[PDB]
């Protein structure tokens, strides 16, 4: 209840007004961590180019539908 | 290779949105590469341990040591470790450490 | 009331609560009839569903910690906990229950996990913060759960018919003309489609704008009320969407919504989604291994329009909470993908 | 006492919520006098009907916490840091950095600059300017097209009857939020009311029929997108660009969509953005200029991107224009 | 009381997981009225088979 | 061979459901082999079941010499021995519920 609680409330962080800072930051870091050798950031990478593409996939979708 | 600061927060705030729609083993992922990389923060160690303790997995109490070790201050230092415990079996110890959570809650 | 009189006729009372007597002045000390006005009030405030009257009675026939709620005179909840005596209740115990753990005990199942502790302990449970249902917070409790999974048969032609007349002098051509574009029926039924999705009925000027722009182009009620929905773009975003711009997603694949719109099946009306046991079988699979209820978002399933309610009758049976959004329903929404549910 | 049916109340168009620590603190400032005064000057601009503001203060919440919803939803949700001392500035730029949110102290100093000072109550109307102009189309409903057309009645009362009896309410309707939509203002009625009655006997489909009308306001879309003296600014489209776009009008029973192929709006996409240049360096409010019949098709391509830069329709431009071409968008 | 008294005497969604637990631990089983409780099991589970599919066919939406 | 309650509190509603649905063949077998897993709530379903099938008198026998909490272990007694022939023992077996309650 109340623990469990302020145990999300403890790890929560904020501000930022994401958007096109995501996009651009998501770019970034996958090019960054793709040079990488570390099996960490080898996972990391991996799950970074997932969501850059479900969300290129998105932006398909989006684009594909609009209503003039 | 070094992250940006920008690059750090994105970070967290991955793991924080990870950890807020439940996938647990991601946010552990996204917050474990942040640390290996700037392991200066201990706000993606803050999170990742309750992301652990949601994970079901001794590992929690290391990381609660770390948090005692390097930032005592915090009353909630002291909820992860009793998770811990009382997942861990030590049920004993985790009364314990529950009231000593509630001292320093009474004491803040 | 002779042997002449032929029934004496008298309609079913809509919504009615019977505790067990030995009640009736022992509880009541709190308000037993301020809060349930309290919570309803507010519950259509949420929603707009125009709820009914209450009808309070105390029967002493059954035991004595046994209250039932019946829709209709038919009973939908049923729970034998008064608290016991006066023991109240924890809802999120657990484990961590177990860290300070006062004596408890199961009952009944009324939702999630319960345990009773008894009032010497309160004090002491309290300086935990922990949650404390009492009487009048329990019974309230289940009235707002019924209320809320119910709510579909709280509007028939009558109540949308109040609610027009209580409009008219507000928005008299606007009335006027969603009047003859759609009758009273279809209007009724889009109505219980939104609620039975926890739409909130609210906001009814952008409805009625709606039902205007949209009844002269689509006579099908699922795609007209999908329409409507679609209307609703910031109260869904900002009813789902906590944060900032966070919008948890579980997108589908193209393939996968092909196969699903490959037998929409738009026989005689209804609409109904039936493609293959084993076919949907294999679909909930898939999406149980992509997608717990260990979550505090509320993440939703965002697929393509013209299906989104088939899908949603899909997952209703395992996934109640999951909601189920259109593409269609605003912009400036960070749409973040959880996971692509594959063929 | 368990025995009323609802008690129905409607919802409140718009709300202001504010903390309570302003409620006499921010009484002097006359709040409730600056807001009808910038309701009315954005009703002068545009000629839409804004409803009735109320205006609450909720304990609640802390700080300066201010939230503006439309029908019991938040739109614009701001945190005014500003409310101990700190007056704001618009225009903050590394300038500052040489001469240093600000105090009421270095308010005095700061205006001897001679910089932008939003106080609390400009603060607020500025975000209730933004939200009005942003979410005008959601205060046209058929009431208010109504109450318009009612309130003209003594004045042109022959005209608003062939009006009705030529178009419904509904599609006037749309076609004022479509014109409200693009930043046109209703005020000047009696001339879209006469375009209405020349051209809804021609087209039936809203998007010609609007951009017929767009065209009836050709002098005052000049003054407003010319502040020069018959200078216009223009990205003109190539004929190639236009081709390829109208191919794909697609204009189906509910809506004429022009939905092609992503990555062909995506190329094309790239290739105005290698030609427009600049976004924030560009002053005089450049417009971009196409051809009437897919202008709105052009529009909805570009708002995700370039919310400001206008889409200007040939037909809609008079004549003793200087129209000064800054670049044709090649293929 | 009549069989009422009777029947007092006799009287004292994880459903489906322990059925399938329990066909699955009588399946091994060896001594006579075990093979027909599994047998019972069994057909109750084949007859909820069918039910599955015929509510997987009866949609409404 | 072992269990928990967990799945004997099922096959007791199943076996207690096929009794009360007028099988009772279902609910016998159900209910020995709750028996022959834990012999220590089932005896009663099972004594019943019995009554209702017709071998009940020997069961009922363990619940009125073993088990003499219960006032209902002469009613089925009763019934057991009404299906054997002996209807003064069965009155003297109801005199002797109506003495206990």
């Amino acid at each position: 209840a109340q623990s469990k609680r302020s145990l999300w409330d403890f790890a929560s962080p904020h501000g930022l007004h994401r958007a096109q800072d995501y996009r651009r930051e998501l770019d970034t870091l996958q090019s960054l961590l793709t040079t990488s050798q570390s099996s960490e950031l080898q996972a990391a990478a991996a799950l970074l180019k997932c969501q850059q593409d479900d969300d290129r996939l998105l932006q398909i979708i989006l684009n594909l539908l609009h209503k003039v | 290779i070094t992250l940006t600061k920008r690059q750090q927060e994105f970070l967290l705030l991955n793991g924080w949105l990870q950890l807020q729609c439940g996938h647990a083993e991601r946010a552990c992922i996204l917050l474990d590469a942040l640390l290996t990389l700037n392991p200066e923060h201990l706000a993606g160690r803050r999170c990742r341990l309750v992301a652990l303790l949601n994970n079901n997995q001794e590992r929690a109490e290391k990381e609660a040591q770390w948090l005692i070790s390097h930032d005592p201050l915090q009353a909630g230092n002291w909820l992860c470790l009793s998770r811990a415990q009382q997942l861990n079996g030590d049920l004993d110890k985790a009364r314990h450490a529950y009231q000593h959570y509630l001292e320093l809650k009474d004491h803040n | 009331g002779r042997l002449g009189e032929q029934e004496a006729f008298a309609m079913t009372v809509p919504l009615l609560i019977d505790v067990d007597s030995s009640q009736q002045e022992a509880l009541e000390a709190i308000a037993l009839n301020d809060e349930l006005v309290r919570v309803r009030r507010a519950l259509y405030l949420d929603l707009g569903v125009p709820f009914p009257g209450i009808h309070l009675r105390f029967n002493e026939g059954m035991g004595e910690g046994e209250y039932l709620i019946s829709l209709q005179e038919v009973p939908v909840a049923r729970g034998e906990l008064k608290a016991g005596y006066l023991l109240v209740r924890e809802s999120v115990s657990q484990l961590e229950l177990l860290g300070i753990p006062y004596e408890k005990g199961e009952h009944l199942l009324p939702d999630q996990e319960t345990f009773w502790v008894s009032v010497e302990y309160e004090e002491r449970l309290e300086k935990s913060q922990l949650e404390f249902f009492s009487h009048s917070q329990v019974l309230t409790w289940h009235l707002s759960h019924v209320l809320r999974e119910y709510a579909e048969d709280f509007i028939g032609i009558q109540e949308t018919r109040y609610l027009l007349e209580q409009m008219e002098g507000g928005y008299g051509e606007l009335i006027k003309e969603v009047q003859r574009i759609v009758p009273l029926q279809r209007m009724t039924e889009i109505l219980q489609r939104l609620v039975g999705e926890d739409i909130s009925i609210r906001n009814m000027r952008s409805i009625l704008e709606a039902m205007v722009e949209w009844g002269q182009k689509e006579k099908d009620v699922v795609q007209l009320t999908e329409y409507i929905r679609s209307s609703l773009k910031r109260y869904i975003c900002y009813k789902y969407a906590n944060g900032n711009n966070i919008l948890p997603a579980y997108l589908f694949d193209q393939e996968v919504e092909e196969k699903i719109r490959s037998r929409v099946r738009q026989t005689s009306a209804g609409s109904y989604l039936a493609l293959d046991p084993a076919v949907t079988e294999s679909l909930l699979e898939q999406v149980r291994k992509t997608i717990l209820s260990q979550i505090q978002s509320k993440p939703v399933l965002i697929v393509s329009m013209d299906i989104r309610r088939y899908v949603r009758k899909l997952i209703e049976s395992e996934y109640y909470g999951l909601p189920v959004l259109s593409y269609q329903e605003t912009q400036q929404i960070n749409i973040q993908p959880l996971g692509r549910v594959c063929l």
